[PDB]
């Protein structure tokens, strides 16, 4: 009818869905490099 | 970019680890965090390490 | 064409396995206490 | 014919998709330990912060 | 059944085909003689090889072209020569004489007003325009492509009815009407006729290409231009259409290089010798002057009418002669509007105006844009500083 | 009077000797046009154009700063082999690529073809 949603003729949440799984596990910006920059950072203020 | 970034490839094998990675990244993200809050907890020193974790991490 | 509904069920147990990496990788609750 | 040529295209991507999700599919359950530690984590940040 | 085929023999006159073909070379003869008995045929007997070998038999005789015309007229083809004959020596004609004709320009808008770059699949635009074409006159069209421009003349041949006139069973040939087809451009060319046959030929053309939105042509330009070399600079899809006269350098690019060449022969580097312009007037004031400024103020006349330091290359022959051109200077000198109507004439109008700035006539730090070349062959009105065209 | 311009030609010394419809040579403004009008916010740094005269090459590295996001700008490092006559671009290469573009630029990079590249990035 007018409110439904049950056949994916035409979805795109898909794509933003895989863009985000892939900005996410990014082996460069990523988010595990995001955690080893901040290390580096304090590793450089503190020592 | 995994395949080139990994040299070792098992691509099936970097989600686990990354996983792994993550886990203990964050432990050593705290070990660092108390080390530091612990050995000066000055004005200049924790403004400076706040300042760079929300500029590393934000952006 | 019969192969949307293959690409229909392929991309949700995609989806599938993608939210539960991301449910697992907890970047969401990193994200809001890191600013 | 036209529809079968781009049916056919959309099936061998359907198996490309295929081929990353079985990649890609690692059973794992380590959430809670990663979840304590951020908790642990950002109370030891905001009480550094709070100083 | 009302269209011309390519076997049908139409009624000529021996002499003006005798006269027609004396303006061909030999060589040109030659090659027409051997593709016209390869594809059709005559009534003289012998092989193909045969024929060739007569042929040859004449060119190293060195014999006149008279001869072999009275040969190709008189035994050959003595019942006379079929249509596509006449229309392929018309078109080696204009091949080998393109001074001798003129064209006019015809823009092919469609639709909202968006020009429509014409493109032409040729066996198939000659079969459709020669079936339209049948439904009212008796039409032969044949199509060719220039050896040197990137065009696809048309040449459209109509056919007409017919003290006692005894008998000829004639069916009485027209001038032909040219329109020419340059490969991707909406600009289309076509011969100088107003008649109503002419109407025809340009409305079945219009008819015949579109075959998807209806397409008119619009005339941009009512003074006709010789030399077909000459309208596909002015018209044709090339660089020095919508630059000419002073900004025919940026069309020929001869000022800058690439980016990835060497930066010691830049023109900032290396410079460029001029001279200092005197704003105020002292042209109308003034005797063997320097031999160096007098260089220099030569190179500043041929810069202004000719875009380039050295010219596109007497000196004076601009890159397209002009014949007409006629500009209508419009001004606002408080709060009436003041009109300068000057139209010219001659052989090359900028050449000209080039020449008589050279002799210190007419003054080259105030002739205008429009006069120096800028937007040639276009005779327009100029108000508050812009050039529009007429129509 | 005979007047030399060059570069570096003040301006209206310039539109004393103009009469050709060539481009301004003044250099300064050359580059005021093309820093502020059809490239803003790109901070271009040329550092080293050494050249290699025995065979004809220059070598050039150049580093293109799209500042338009000044809090977390990405840059992008070129090295660039010249001809230096009959210009032909013979090699080119990515030297250092910022780390918060890198994955887009990887993937558009892995194409010849730079000047796309360039147009790519700041677009």
């Amino acid at each position: 009818s007018q409110d439904s949603e049950d056949d994916s003729i035409r979805d795109d949440s898909n794509i933003l869905d895989i863009a985000h799984f892939v900005d996410l596990m990014d082996p460069y910006n990523g988010l595990l490099k995001k955690i080893n920059k901040i290390n580096e950072n304090l590793s450089n203020e503190l020592q | 970019s995994i395949k080139e970034a990994s040299e070792d490839d098992d691509i099936s094998e970097y989600f686990a680890t990354y996983n792994g990675k993550l886990v203990v990244a964050l432990e050593e993200m705290k070990l660092l965090l108390e080390e530091a809050v612990k050995t000066f907890g000055n004005s200049p020193e924790k403004r400076e390490k706040i300042k760079k974790i929300l500029s590393e991490l934000k952006k | 064409l019969p192969s949307l509904k293959e690409y229909t069920k392929k991309s949700k147990e995609l989806k599938e396995t993608m939210g539960q990496m991301i449910s697992d990788s907890h970047e969401e609750e990193i994200k809001e206490v890191f600013v | 014919q036209r529809l079968q040529i781009l049916d056919d295209a959309i099936q061998e991507k359907t198996s490309e998709l295929a081929e990353f999700e079985n990649m890609v599919r690692s059973p794992s359950a380590g959430d809670n330990a990663i979840p304590g530690l951020l908790q642990i984590i950002q109370s030891y940040i905001n009480l550094l912060e709070e100083n | 059944e009302l269209r011309l085929e390519d076997n049908y023999v139409p009624t000529s006159d021996t002499l003006v085909v005798f006269k027609q073909l004396m303006k061909l070379p030999v060589t040109v003869l030659y090659d027409l003689t051997l593709s016209w008995f390869a594809k059709f045929g005559g009534s003289f007997d012998g092989d193909i090889y045969l024929l060739t070998e007569t042929l040859d038999l004449l060119i190293e005789k060195g014999v006149r072209r008279n001869v072999i015309v009275n040969r190709i007229l008189y035994v050959y083809w003595p019942d006379g020569l079929n249509v596509f004959q006449l229309a392929e020596i018309d078109c080696h004609l204009m091949i080998s004489k393109p001074e001798k004709f003129k064209w006019l320009p015809s823009k092919a808008l469609r639709g909202d007003g968006k020009p429509y770059v014409v493109k032409l699949q040729p066996a198939k635009f000659i079969e459709n325009l020669q079936t339209d074409l049948a439904k009212i006159y008796h039409c032969h069209v044949y199509m060719f492509k220039h050896p040197s421009l990137p065009v696809l003349i048309t040449r459209i041949q109509l056919f007409d009815s017919n003290l006692d006139k005894f008998q000829g069973k004639p069916l009485i040939s027209r001038r032909p009407y040219y329109v020419a087809f340059p490969l991707n451009s909406p600009i289309i060319f076509h011969s100088v006729d107003k008649d109503i046959y002419a109407r025809l030929v340009l409305q079945s053309i219009s008819r015949t290409i579109s075959e998807r939105e209806t397409i008119i042509f619009k005339p941009v330009q009512k003074i006709p231009v010789k030399s077909i070399h000459n309208i596909m600079t002015l018209l044709g899809p090339s660089r020095f259409a919508e630059s000419m006269g002073p900004w025919e350098c940026y069309a020929s690019a001869n000022f800058e290089r690439s980016p990835l060449h060497d930066y010691k022969k830049h023109q900032g580097l290396t410079g460029k010798k001029v001279m200092v312009r005197e704003f105020d007037d002292s042209f109308l004031n003034d005797g063997k002057e320097e031999p160096e400024i007098r260089r220099l103020r030569l190179e500043k006349n041929m810069i202004k009418f000719k875009g380039s330091a050295n010219g596109v290359m007497s000196r004076y022959s601009s890159l397209v002669p002009i014949e007409k051109v006629g500009f209508t200077l419009k001004n606002e000198i408080n709060s009436r509007i003041i009109t300068i109507k000057l139209k010219f004439n001659g052989n090359d109008i900028f050449g000209g105006l080039h020449e008589l700035c050279d002799k210190n006539l007419i003054n080259i730090d105030k002739v205008p844009g429009w006069l120096a070349g800028e937007n040639g062959s276009f005779s327009g009105t100029i108000m508050n500083g812009d050039f529009q065209r007429e129509q | 009077r005979v007047e030399r311009i060059n570069g570096l030609t003040n301006l209206q010394k310039e539109l004393v000797t103009k009469y050709d419809t060539l481009p301004l040579l003044n250099m300064n403004l050359r580059l005021s046009y093309l820093r502020d009008h059809t490239y803003p916010h790109l901070q271009v740094s040329v550092q080293s154009r050494d050249r290699v005269h025995n065979d004809g090459i220059e070598v050039l590295v150049v580093n293109y700063k799209f500042c338009r996001n000044t809090m977390n700008p990405f840059e992008i490092q070129f090295k660039m082999f010249y001809k230096f006559e009959d210009s032909t671009l013979l090699k080119w290469e990515i030297l250092r690529i910022s780390t918060n573009v890198r994955l887009k630029a990887k993937q558009l990079l892995a194409t010849r073809n730079f000047q796309k590249c360039l147009l790519s990035l700041y677009e």
